């Protein structure tokens, strides 16, 4: 009943992960990943905290190395480890938190820190699934949070420039629209044509919008006053895993000096460091970039297909998420207190 | 009246000397490409498209096949995708298989029909469908739906054995005549493709031949009621005789998803180098599909995975391609 | 029109009373939302009061329009101060709040439809046939809301409840029509598909006396019809208002049959368990 | 079990009396058998559809196998009027199985009740798999021909030399020559076109036969045909003593989707009575029955046993079965096995009663080197015959039982034929060859069982 659903759960929830992921949001990826952690920690039987915060690693992992890509899955399984720690010390004795968590000059001065989880608390499990279900409520707002401040960023008669298809991007601009009038610049992002779509919603909406390739991009720049896009993923110091083409259209802004503007949730928020690793870019198919029906030219040419393209923090002027409005060079804060440190390393 | 779950017919033996003499002490279907046995490409293939039970036919070095597959991760509880394994030694085609397919009684609906060297990514889902409706607006008339890739005739996974050309009335994807250009250079289509369709009968030499089917339990029975039947008879036989039996094939042509299958060293080669170039992911060697321990790598720049406990001399060069 | 009515009797909640809410505007102190079974009167779920862990903004729990389960704190009826808390809410809590809250809204629906049939158009009427009706059975039992509900399903199956009260013969009938019409509980059809086989020498009848022998494990009130699909394969069909036990028959039913059939040196095996059919 | 016919009673029947001129069996079923050996529009169909009328068939598969090799069949009832101021052949008249023993005069013959004289089953196929099907074997295939030659062409049609080949071959010595649609056909066109036929079937076995013209579609002249079936035909010898034997040729599952579990029935099989006479109630055997494989692939046989539930011959319900037509026997076993034709090509006949199941035939085939009866237009090849090779797949047909086969040796002129599905024979039964020469199964051959590999029936 319990291992036997709940194993099936998780395979299915892998296997999705490794081939497709359908049509599934961040947010879904967000919500499906705590409905998994919130089973395992009912479900599964675990002593005390060392026990579950090992169990619930070793299904990070699994569900991470499923799709490195994806690292909203890793976002959630951090902060649910995040919480538990936050739980038990809370159940432990230690009065304040979330900040004798992060290494911290005036914690080393002033004494340190020795952790255990050996202990076992019995009501650790009800106020950890309450966390969760704050977390999930949370979720469920986040979107609208990040909508909500449409009218403080954007002007009368603003050009706007965006690149692919943002759901958030999306609401956002519809927000701003229906008290404002302003013209949108959409890059289609090849090969995948997703700006097309987000061309087509927002001139559903009254907006006047406008499409054209990537190539033009520097070219119409000039006369861009606001770069508004998505992202997929937010690095430790602020930079970005955004779609492909991105790096050119930060370029661009900041040869003009037009800010940039990145409308991203809090749970796209990752303790990864860009140093390595030599799994940030997904290389799909070149069939999206050179056709099969080429020939025999395709077997002495190299084709390559990036989706993802990195953002150094430099170009990056403001990070709107459901909390409000950041600069790139405050990310790090947000990281110590939505991840601990010893959990950046599933 | 839902469909039964998808079944699938993988024939682990190829039933000719394609591969002499490596085939003398290693079944086909057990030959790696890019690490990973042909049948591990073939069984996440079907896996992928949605296929729930599988009846995998070994004949020849069956033991063999039999051992790798107890090991597989598609053998295991957890997979959705039931390998069932049927050995006999008195196979000697495809047709002893499909004929004992229709002994058993295995499939009572719509199955798949690949062999067990068919590298693909291709989703069937759209095919079958199309194939479900057909059949379901004209009773048991189509039978079987091939699956074809777009390709240029010139490309290296296109070899002269296995060229084929069709001549199809493009208004409802149905081939009318089928052949295979081995030794031609001039290709004869009888006149009485151009009775019925005055429009579309486009006759195409851009398919590329993935050797994928979906058929219909009608394949299994005219394949025992023609006991002299490979699937290149049956449909040469099906296309001449649709005047007795009012029997058709259509085809589905994939553009953006890709399937071929290893009939020989070269289609070896090229397949090797498309698998590793990433034109079947995500089936790439760096995604582990398989689930083994020692089949796992790292994939760098120009398409270079690395796997574990792999030790580089100085000044030594990796260019391109290599796994 | 916008008749509307206390779903219960006494005009306040208590302290420690569990009650649905719908957040209508956010403040400073708190979030101001209507309470749903007391005809919508004000409540500040105080921003204290909303999570044990550390809140920066109301806005990162609190969505407007979004209905909410809150326990009672703090009641004032001079100055109409109702204080909601949402951390002192237990999940059990918020799931029996919620069953009593959807079967108190059923009983004010029904009670409501009554009121539009006999053209109604005063709160004071819908008050009147509340007290008659709804809240009688409350006091009687001793359980607002639930007991309303309760007295609500004794009906149908028996109208004797619905005599005591001092309706008229058209508030009686129509109250009568609407119970029976939105209470009845509904038939769901259980189906199973199994395949039945012999390949000795009784051959078909050899089936036939199983399937027969598992026909026959039918209660009156519940029939079992059992037919061919395409053989081996039979379907097994039964409809029933109630399913858990239908699903259970059906289930010993296959059991029986399987038995029978492996008796006579059959074949026996399931395609489909039981399954509730739309 | 059906009124208007003769009453059938299994107690007052036995088999020593019984005689295919007997009016309790011929009042039910068809006793001789006549194929017609013509072809497509040339009224083949035609002839035999105005003989034996508008058939309905009790039982028919949604997916018909095997079209252009089934046997099939056409039940026809010939009476002869009593009265003799009716002058012949209209005495004589042709009708459906269906008809009561008989009827009043419909024709102004100054009175006189038409009465049954014979049953007659019409054996036509869509080609020619009747050469092999009866030209070793013999069996009760037949004891009849019906040559039909068109009058619109001018004799001897291309397609008239394999049917006299075919005729020559089948050692048929009762034939009877039907000239149809010679309506449209000037009487010298046709004298002429009679003169052709006569030296054509000159020095061959049709010399003393009718050359009686009639027309299919006008239906003319059809009682003379009928005459001809009474007084030129004779009464062939057919053994009634020994234990039942049926060919399976159909198989049906009668069980409509939906149906209740007390109306469900047995497999229901049509099929072919060599020598012997079935009974309701009796006791019956399936050879080779259920055909399975281990686990490691190995061939093995349950014969199947049940109980004769029912008999039909077409629309008509039987009470006991002689040879003489296509019976239908309806039984106790499992629609499973019986369903789309899944039992054809199997024995049914009494308990221990049956030949043995072979899988391999060791035979001494003699091949034929030219196809017989066939003009080589062009390509002197195309109707040469190739040696047996190994791997080539043939189709033995003994008697009326089709299989499967795959040459596996030769050694002078003694080859192995490895069976696609175990049959039931016995050693030293003439067997024949076909091969595939284009579209179409072609006899190549014919041969004797010397050998062969045969398997245990396992029986639980």
């Amino acid at each position: 009943a319990k291992g036997s659903e709940l194993s099936e759960r998780i395979e299915s929830f892998v296997e999705t992960l490794k081939r497709g992921g359908g049509p599934r949001s961040s947010e879904e990826m967000a919500r499906e990943t705590l409905g998994l952690l919130r089973q395992i920690i009912t479900d599964h039987r675990w002593s005390n905290a060392g026990e579950l915060m090992e169990l619930i690693r070793r299904e990070g992992r699994r569900m991470t190395a499923a799709q490195p890509s994806e690292t909203t899955v890793g976002n959630m399984v951090r902060r649910v480890l995040k919480i538990i720690r936050e739980e038990y010390g809370r159940l432990h004795g230690r009065s304040d938190e979330s900040d004798q968590q992060e290494s911290l000059h005036k914690l080393l001065t002033s004494g340190g820190l020795n952790e255990d989880f050996s202990f076992h608390y019995a009501q650790l499990q009800s106020n950890i699934i309450e966390a969760i279900n704050e977390l999930l409520v949370e979720l469920e707002g986040t979107m609208e949070n990040i909508a909500a401040q449409a009218l403080e960023h954007i002007h009368s008669n603003e050009v706007i420039m965006t690149i692919g298809f943002s759901r958030t991007v999306e609401a956002f601009l519809k927000e701003a629209a229906r008290k404002r009038k302003f013209h949108v610049i959409v890059a289609e992002c090849a090969p995948f044509c997703q700006g097309h779509e987000m061309a087509v919603n927002l001139s559903k909406a009254g907006i006047e919008t406008t499409v054209m390739t990537d190539a033009a991009i520097f070219a119409v720049m000039s006369r861009v006053n606001k770069v508004i896009i998505g992202t997929k993923t937010i690095l430790a110091n602020g930079a970005l895993r955004a779609v492909t083409g991105t790096h050119t259209l930060a370029l661009a802004a900041k040869h003009h000096s037009t800010p940039l503007i990145v409308c991203a949730p809090m749970f796209k928020l990752s303790p990864q460091f860009p140093n390595e690793e030599d799994s940030f870019h997904k290389f799909v198919a070149p069939e999206e970039v050179l056709p099969f029906t080429e020939g025999d030219i395709l077997e002495k040419v190299s084709v390559h297909c990036p989706v993802f393209d990195y953002v150094p923090p430099e170009l990056i002027t403001l990070f709107i998420s459901n909390i409000g409005g950041n600069a790139p060079s405050y990310i790090y804060r947000l990281m110590s207190e939505l991840y601990h440190p010893d959990d950046h390393v599933l | 009246e839902p469909p039964p779950p998808l079944q699938a017919v993988l024939v682990a033996d190829s039933f000719d000397r394609r591969f002499f003499p490596i085939s003398k002490d290693q079944p086909r279907v057990l030959l790696p490409l890019a690490n990973v046995a042909l049948i591990d490409y073939t069984l996440e293939f079907l896996t992928a498209t949605g296929v729930q039970e599988t009846f995998v036919f070994c004949c020849w070095k069956a033991a063999q096949i039999k051992e790798h597959l107890l090991k597989s991760k598609w053998c295991r509880p957890t997979s959705l995708n039931v390998v069932r394994i049927i050995t006999s030694e008195l196979y000697r085609s495809l047709g002893d298989v499909l004929r004992d397919v229709d002994a058993k009684a295995l499939v009572r609906s719509d199955f798949l029909l690949v062999y067990g060297d068919v590298i693909s990514n291709i989703n069937i889902t759209r095919a079958l469908e199309e194939h479900r409706l057909r059949r379901k607006l004209e009773k048991n008339v189509s039978v079987m739906t091939m699956i074809f890739k777009e390709s240029s005739p010139s490309h290296p996974t296109r070899c002269h054995e296995d060229n084929v050309v069709v001549a199809v009335d493009s208004t409802t994807n149905r081939v009318l005549h089928f052949q295979k250009t081995q030794g031609l250079r001039r290709f004869a289509f009888p006149l009485s493709l151009f009775q019925g369709s005055s429009d579309g009968v486009e006759v195409r030499y851009d398919l590329l031949d993935c050797h994928i089917s979906i058929c219909s339990p009608q394949v299994a029975q005219l394949f025992t009621d023609n006991f002299d039947y490979t699937r290149d008879d049956f449909v040469r036989g099906l296309l001449v005789n649709e005047e007795i039996l009012g029997n058709q094939i259509h085809m589905h042509v994939t553009a953006k998803e890709y399937g071929a299958r290893v009939s020989n060293l070269h289609m070896y080669s090229a397949v090797c180098a498309d698998v590793i170039r990433r034109w079947v992911y995500p089936l790439t060697p760096e995604a582990n599909f398989t689930d083994s321990t020692t089949q796992s790598c790292t994939h760098s720049r120009h398409n270079i995975y690395r796997g574990p406990e792999v030790s580089l001399g100085h000044g030594s060069i990796l260019e391109e391609n290599v796994l | 029109p916008g008749l509307s009515c206390r779903f219960y009797q006494h005009k306040f909640p208590e302290v420690e009373d569990v009650v649905m809410v719908n957040v209508r505007s956010i403040a400073e102190m708190g979030a101001y939302v209507s309470l749903l079974e007391y005809n919508n009167i004000e409540g500040m779920i105080l921003l204290s009061e909303l999570s044990r862990r550390r809140i920066r903004s109301i806005n990162k729990l609190i969505r407007i329009g979004r209905n909410e389960c809150v326990v009672v704190i703090r009641v004032d009826k001079e100055k109409g101060y109702i204080d909601l808390s949402k951390r002192r809410v237990s999940p059990e809590e918020a799931i029996k709040c919620e069953d009593k809250f959807t079967k108190s809204k059923t009983v004010y629906s029904i009670l409501r439809h009554v009121a539009e049939v006999l053209e109604y158009t005063k709160d004071e009427q819908l008050e009147s046939l509340f007290q008659r009706t709804a809240w009688v059975f409350d006091d009687k039992y001793k359980r607002p809301g639930y007991g309303a509900y309760d007295a609500f399903k004794h009906a149908v199956s028996d109208p004797s409840i619905l005599d005591s009260l001092d309706l008229n013969e058209d508030e009686r009938e129509v109250l009568i029509n609407n119970i029976n019409r939105r209470l009845t509980p509904q038939a769901v059809k259980i189906r199973a598909d199994i395949e039945v086989a012999c390949y000795g020498y009784e051959g078909i009848d050899a089936v036939k006396e199983a399937l027969r022998a598992g026909l026959n494990c039918s209660t009156e009130n519940m029939p079992i019809k059992i037919n061919l699909i395409a053989p081996p394969r039979y379907v097994m069909t039964t409809t029933t208002l109630e399913r858990t036990e239908g699903l259970s028959v059906l289930s010993q039913a296959m059991a029986v049959i399987k038995e029978k059939i492996e008796e006579k040196r059959g074949v026996f095996n399931v395609q489909m368990e039981p399954k509730v059919v739309t | 079990g059906q009124p208007h016919l003769s009453r059938q009673d299994l107690t007052t029947l036995d088999v020593t009396k019984l005689t295919p001129l007997s009016h309790e069996v011929i009042s039910r079923q068809a006793t001789i058998n006549i194929g017609t050996i013509g072809h497509v529009a040339h009224g083949k169909s035609t002839v035999v559809k105005a003989i034996s009328g508008v058939h309905t068939v009790r039982f028919k598969n949604e997916l018909e196998r095997n079209i252009t090799i089934k046997l099939g069949y056409a039940n026809a009832k010939i009476y002869k009027l009593d009265d003799p101021s009716c002058p012949r052949p209209e005495c004589y008249r042709s009708c459906g199985s269906s008809t009561p023993d008989e009827f009043p005069t419909d024709i102004p013959g100054t009175k006189g009740n038409f009465k049954l004289v014979r049953h007659v089953s019409f054996v036509d196929c869509p080609g020619h798999d009747i050469l092999m099907a009866t030209m070793l074997n013999g069996a009760a295939v037949m004891d009849a021909a019906l040559l039909l030659i068109a009058g619109n062409e001018s004799c001897p049609q291309p397609q008239t030399s394999e049917h006299l080949a075919a005729i020559e071959i089948m050692k048929l010595k009762h034939i009877l020559i039907l000239q149809n649609k010679i309506d449209l056909v000037k009487e010298s066109q046709a004298k002429e076109q009679y003169e052709q036929i006569l030296a054509f079937v000159q020095g061959t076995v049709a010399e003393g036969a009718p050359i009686i013209p009639i027309s299919a579609q006008l239906k003319y002249n059809i009682e003379v045909v009928c005459e001809y079936i009474v007084k030129k035909i004779p009464v062939p010898p057919r053994d009634f003593t020994s234990e039942p034997r049926l060919i399976v040729i159909r198989s049906f599952d009668v069980n409509k989707p939906g149906c209740e579990v007390d109306d469900l029935k047995g497999g229901v099989a049509g099929g072919s009575i060599l020598k012997g006479v079935l009974k309701v109630g009796q006791e019956i055997e399936v050879r080779p029955g259920i055909v399975s494989k281990d686990s490691e692939g190995k061939l093995m046989c349950k014969p199947i046993f049940s109980k004769i539930v029912s008999l039909f011959a077409e629309h008509n319900d039987l009470q006991y079965a002689a040879p003489g037509g296509l019976i239908g026997v309806g039984t106790k076993i499992d629609p499973t096995l019986c369903r789309a034709d899944r039992m054809v090509g199997q024995v049914l006949g009494a308990v221990g009663a049956l030949p043995e199941i072979f899988t391999e035939l060791e035979i001494s085939y003699f091949l034929l080197r030219r196809l017989l009866g066939v003009r080589t237009e062009g390509d002197k090849k195309a109707a040469k015959v190739q040696k047996l090779s190994k791997n080539e797949v043939l189709m033995v047909n003994i008697g009326s039982l089709s299989t499967g086969g795959r040459v596996s040796a030769v050694k002078a002129d003694l080859g192995k034929i490895v069976l696609t599905n175990p049959v039931c024979t016995e050693v030293g039964e003439k067997i024949a060859l076909s091969r595939r020469v284009e579209k179409h199964w072609r006899l190549i051959g014919w041969g004797q069982i010397r050998r062969g590999v045969t398997i245990k029936p396992t029986v639980d």
